[PDB]
């Protein structure tokens, strides 16, 4: 079960993606500040 | 989540600080310092 | 020198009996006075903190 | 059915690392545009002033 | 002499001066009356402290020794400057 | 612990010692971390028979520690006593890491003009067609 | 481990001791053993005395090097201003 | 692996591995408490005081029968063994007063230079030392009593001699107090000197207690603390 | 006679356009044009200038041509339309001067008795400020030669004037205003260390010129004396600042006190709103 | 208590003069020397209601006089007085050494070439009598000076203008900010 488990531990990196969605929220923050 | 080994095994509560100087020491304080006048 | 003062500290071996001092050190004073109240503001936010979770 | 899975999600992960590196410098450059906006605010009062009173 | 010694004895001034101990004081005050040196008259030890002096003629061997201590300064400050900047190089972005 | 006993020149105490090692290996995994150099010396002795089983148990202990890559090289240099086992959780994690090494090896070697490649070892490419 | 701690704990930590204290604590009253220790301090004895001098020289200070290298720590402090936005 | 024996903590020491992220606050607290209580028998007193303080303040929720006074009881014994410890006038509980678990009398005798009552605590209260089970305290905690006495006196006085303290604390001789002061200077506690000619402790104190060089270097600990809490605030900001 | 200058970039662009006027034709050597000026104090100002045609063959550097009629005509023009200005000198675009320049200088020092030149560079990369000032006075010599008429390097700068940057900073558009807090200090570090100690190492290359050559004016008058102004610090090994480590600690003192106190208060700034709004967003997100 | 005017007589009072004695016993300390002299010395209406009892005014002027033996004469008077006082007499000790610590604090910052012979020549007897007294007072945490061997030079300290001030900031940014470090580590689990 080589890549049968590698892909699972890379499914864990969807929780890395919540940090990215947070960063996208950070860039969306101050976007309306500069547009104001 | 609270236990994990352990269920098997104003007052004078602030005066305790200088009371540590009152219990081991100075209980006959002015019974000697008050007698410094006439002892010598 | 005991009762009153002119910052006249005693030295038995100088001559001048040196009076020197630095009065403005309020840089640390006003910051300490801030931290005294800021710890109280943290304490008064701790109620919101410990109450809004559970 | 396994080999299709990390051929999608690995590509998803490296695309997301791509934009996760980009958005940092994005939010960086926004603060420089914000400082330009600050100077644009600050230069509204330099040479004149015409004193009134608030009614 | 090597750079200044920061404190220069009565034997030194009196030895180059071929004069007694009790005249180098008049000497350093007279140099202040001349105004070539702005010195502090260090004679608590009879050992005199140094400030700026109006220089004398740079010799050929003194051109070379000036190149020595000057390039010492130059490439040492430049090299340790590049070292400080080599530590300061990582945070430019 | 029971590993410093090997100052004898005869190897039968070493085989008795590994017979002890695989028996009570289930409680003493830190002691070989001081015996790493003894593992190296007993591995580099050719006519001494138990260099390969030393490589086996060294892969075991360095799989407990975290030196999975010298565990991998020891699994390569652990003889056919390594390849005789392919049914365990231990063995599936380390063949995952082994053909991980093989696939990074192949992706590196695949862009080379006609040769000059790194040596793809025969054990990690034989477990390919064994799988 | 007594004699090495004699060799670290009766000289080069004190001022001066006379020969009879070394005669009591360092037994056999003149071997090449207490002589070995007295020279093992890195020190030459006089008659009937063991000074413990010539130590802790120059009053060291480390002139301006922490001023440099802690600004080199302020460098990664600016990197901590960098890693966040 | 505490009651059933040890060196398993030394079996950790070549494969020590902790969490990536700290877990439940009670969990992380009691885990730090376990490893600090292991460093108690290891007699490493530097990391232990801060990790047991972290574990002490980090578990504020306990049943009213106790268990935080249990954790504190078996916590502060090596803190008594430090040579210095604050007064326990902030931890005294009435059921703890009836169960006499850390012995307020023990740290009362710590503040004294008393030997008869301290060894009376020992001999009289070996029944409660059963519940302690940490008998490594006493064989050097008597040493901590005599070090507490010499620390109190030498901290009080500027210059003192062996003629005062070497017989005031009845060490029967100058040289036994010379060995005590030798181990104190080996601990760096006192800055004394012994006149090895007439029988003087020609003790003294060092100088320059001003803020020239020391606090500005301690401010890298202070500000490293601050910036790491900045980054903890940043990682806290990173989750929603 | 000249204290310093206050020179606006507009006159430099007024050099640039005539450089464009000569880059399209047969360019023998360089540009020689008029430098007007607004001389008020011993300080100097220039608001504007214009050019004049010029050619120069190189056989005895004396064949060089202006048009004083055209010069005084357009001077009368710009003097009528602006009575503030007057001529103050000239300029040239080739960064290295030559021996004809004294003939240029003294031939135009007849209208006003001073005529300060301006070196510029149309392709500047390594220099600092383009603007340069000489003046033609005499010290006569130590050997007192027959009229050693020397250009004397007057200090210079780029000037400043209110609302003359309206075009400029709108045009260039790339300026990162107020980079205090990031990397401007290390740009100044790299450039002042390297680009000043290379000036120093080329001064010692000129010292090697005094070693292998340099009989010429070997100059034992100003060189070692201003180098003695340098030699206020003979910074030899053993470093000689036992009397300045405590002063350096005094330098460290107040700023590190500010750092400790204030950045503790900065952690105290961040944590409050960060925690509160953090768990607000976290457990009120759903 | 300091607003002693409006408390004239109500039918829960005892002797209003004894109210004056109680407020002066509690206001002689927790009152720094400018405030001390302004209240207990420049106090206008207080002077009569302490002109009744001589030993109270004698106590204040013996304390402000800053002698050595009238310290202890005065202190013996207030030793007699402090006991006879309900919900004060179980607190008879820290008030007495509090008077002492105020007295030694106002007497020991000013000198720096101080010998305890100069103390014991005028305190009464202190040749070994103030020895353990001042030693407990120093090593108790307060009253920073240095007690000496027969070299006998008592050496004093700083006014907390620079050095001792530099602690409480990190003493609170450890403790209370570490409590909120715990609450900060309440995010995930």
């Amino acid at each position: 079960y080589l890549s049968k488990i590698e892909e699972l531990q890379l499914i864990v990196n969807d929780k890395s993606q919540n940090l990215r969605r947070l960063q996208a929220q950070r860039n969306e923050l101050n976007a309306k500040v500069r547009l104001l | 989540m609270s236990e994990k080994k352990q269920p098997v095994d104003e007052d004078n509560w602030d005066d305790d600080n200088v009371e540590d100087d009152f219990s081991n020491q100075l209980r006959a304080e002015l019974e000697k310092h008050g007698y410094k006048m006439e002892t010598s | 020198i005991l009762d009153k003062k002119f910052h006249g500290i005693l030295d038995q071996g100088e001559g001048v009996l040196i009076i020197f001092d630095e009065p403005p050190v309020d840089k640390t004073y006003e910051a300490a006075l801030e931290t005294i109240q800021n710890m109280s503001k943290v304490v008064d936010s701790l109620y919101n903190k410990a109450k809004k979770l559970t | 059915d396994l080999y299709s899975r990390y051929k999608k999600l690995q590509q998803e992960l490296e695309f997301l690392e791509v934009q996760e590196e980009y958005i940092k410098d994005e939010q960086k450059n926004l603060k420089k545009e914000f400082l330009h906006a600050q100077e644009e605010v600050k230069r509204i009062q330099s040479i004149p002033l015409v004193i009134g009173q608030f009614l | 002499r090597p750079a200044n010694h920061r404190q220069l004895t009565f034997e030194e001034i009196a030895k180059s001066a071929k004069i007694t101990v009790n005249e180098v004081e008049l000497l350093v005050m007279k140099a202040l009356s001349v105004g070539l040196v702005k010195g502090s008259i260090d004679e608590v030890d009879k050992r005199v402290h140094m400030t700026w002096v109006q220089p004398r003629v740079l010799d050929l061997q003194q051109i070379k020794g000036m190149k020595d201590r000057l390039e010492f300064w130059c490439t040492d400050v430049k090299s340790m400057e590049m070292l400080v900047e080599h530590q300061a190089h990582d945070i430019l972005t | 612990g029971i590993i410093s006993l090997l100052d004898e020149d005869e190897p039968q105490l070493k085989e008795f010692a590994l017979h002890k090692l695989n028996a009570v290996v289930n409680d003493f995994w830190a002691e070989i971390s001081e015996s790493v150099d003894k593992i190296e010396v007993l591995y580099e002795d050719e006519g001494f028979r138990s260099r390969q089983f030393a490589a086996l148990v060294a892969s075991k202990v360095f799989y407990h520690l975290g030196a999975f890559e010298e565990s991998l090289n020891y699994a390569l240099g652990a003889g056919d006593l390594f390849n005789v086992n392919d049914n365990s959780e231990y063995v599936e994690t380390i063949i995952a890491k082994c053909i991980d090494h093989y696939t990074k090896q192949c992706v590196e070697n695949a862009d080379l003009p006609e040769g000059e490649k790194k040596p793809i070892d025969q054990r990690l490419e034989g477990i390919v067609n064994k799988m | 481990t007594i004699r090495d701690e004699i060799a670290g704990c009766i000289e080069k930590a004190y001022e001066k001791i006379l020969f009879t204290e070394a005669t009591r604590i360092l037994f056999f009253n003149t071997p090449k053993k207490m002589t070995d220790y007295a020279k093992k301090r890195g020190w030459v004895l006089g008659p009937n005395n063991y000074y413990s001098f010539a130590s802790q020289q120059q009053k060291p200070e480390d002139t301006t090097i922490p001023s440099t290298e802690l600004a080199k720590q302020v460098i990664e402090y600016a990197r901590q201003l960098e890693m966040i936005v | 692996y505490l009651h059933y024996s040890l060196y398993d903590q030394a079996e950790k020491l070549v494969s020590k591995s902790v969490f990536p992220e700290q877990a439940n606050n009670n969990e992380w607290a009691r885990y730090l408490y376990y490893t600090g209580r292991i460093k108690a028998i290891q007699l490493e007193y530097s990391e232990a005081r801060r990790t047991m303080t972290n574990a002490l303040r980090k578990a504020p929720q306990h049943t009213a029968v106790g268990f935080k006074q249990t954790v504190h009881k078996l916590l502060i014994v090596v803190e008594l063994l430090l040579g210095e410890i604050p007064d326990r006038l902030q931890f005294r509980q009435p059921s703890l007063k009836r169960s006499l678990m850390p012995y307020f009398l023990l740290t009362q005798a710590v503040r004294t230079g008393n030997l008869a009552k301290f060894n009376q605590v020992l001999d009289q209260f070996g029944e409660k030392f059963q519940a302690d089970g940490t008998y490594t305290l006493i064989i050097r905690l008597r040493h901590n009593v005599i070090k507490t006495g010499v620390r109190m006196i030498s901290l009080s006085y500027s210059r003192i001699s062996l003629a005062d303290i070497a017989q005031k604390l009845q060490l029967d001789s100058p040289e036994d107090a010379e060995f005590i002061v030798a181990k104190a200077i080996r601990d760096g506690v006192i800055e004394a000197s012994i006149n090895h000619e007439k029988g003087y402790v020609q003790s003294k104190e060092m100088i320059d207690i001003y803020s020239t060089r020391e606090p500005q270097l301690a401010f890298h600990q202070r500000i490293s603390f601050c910036l790491d809490i900045h980054n903890m605030s940043v990682k806290a900001m990173r989750f929603p | 006679a000249v204290q310093k200058v206050v020179v606006h970039p507009l006159v430099l662009l007024s050099v640039v356009d005539h450089f464009n006027r000569i880059g399209k034709v047969g360019n023998q050597k360089r540009v020689v044009g008029v430098l007007l000026g607004s001389w008020q104090k011993k300080v100097l100002d220039v608001s504007n200038s214009f050019a004049v045609p010029f050619d120069e063959d190189d056989k005895d550097d004396s064949v060089w041509f202006l048009d004083h009629d055209y010069l005084e005509n357009m001077y009368g023009m710009f003097k009528k339309v602006n009575a503030r200005e007057r001529i103050v000198g000239w300029y040239h675009t080739g960064p290295k001067l030559h021996k004809n320049d004294i003939a240029i200088n003294e031939l135009m020092k007849r209208y006003c008795p001073n005529s300060v030149l301006v070196i510029i560079d149309v392709k500047p990369k390594d220099l600092g400020l383009p603007t340069e000032a000489y003046i033609s006075v005499e010290e006569v010599h130590d050997d007192g030669t027959p009229t050693s008429k020397t250009f004397e390097h007057v200090t210079s700068e780029i000037g400043a004037e209110e609302a003359e940057e309206v075009g400029v900073e709108h045009l260039l558009r790339d300026i990162k205003d107020t980079t205090v807090g990031t990397l401007s200090q290390r740009i100044t570090n790299q450039v002042h260390g390297l680009k000043g100690l290379n000036s120093k190492l080329l001064d010692i290359r000129s010292y090697l010129e005094k070693v292998a050559t340099g009989k010429l004016p070997i100059n034992h008058q100003i060189i070692y004396q201003l180098q003695d102004v340098f030699n206020l610090l003979p910074d030899v090994s053993l470093q000689e600042f036992v009397k300045a480590f405590y002063l350096k600690t005094n330098d460290q003192m107040v700023v590190v006190y500010l750092a400790s106190l204030i950045r503790s208060v900065v952690a105290l700034h961040n944590l409050i709103n960060n925690k509160i709004a953090n768990r607000d967003a976290e457990k009120k997100e759903g | 208590f300091l607003d002693t005017v409006s408390t004239f007589t109500s039918y829960e009072l005892m002797d209003y003069k004894t109210f004056v004695t109680y407020t002066v016993y509690v206001s002689m300390i927790a009152l720094e020397r400018p405030d001390l002299r302004e209240k207990v010395i420049k106090g206008a209406e207080i002077l009569e209601v302490l002109h009744s009892l001589p030993a109270v005014r004698q106590y204040l002027f013996s304390l402000y006089e800053c002698r050595y033996s009238v310290f202890f004469q005065s202190l013996a008077v207030v030793e007699q007085e402090m006991k006879k006082d309900w919900l004060f007499a179980p607190h008879y000790r820290y008030y007495v050494r509090e008077m002492r610590i105020h007295a030694y604090s106002q007497l020991l910052e000013s000198y720096r070439s101080l010998t305890l012979g100069y103390m014991a020549e005028a305190f009464g007897v202190g040749v070994e009598f103030i020895d353990q007294e001042l030693s407990r007072f120093i090593a108790a945490g307060r009253l920073h000076c240095k007690i000496d061997k027969v070299n006998e030079i008592v050496e004093t300290n700083r006014p907390d203008s620079k050095n001792w001030q530099y602690q409480e900031t990190i003493k609170k940014g450890d403790l209370l900010l570490n409590r909120v470090q715990k609450l900060s580590r309440v995010i995930n689990m």
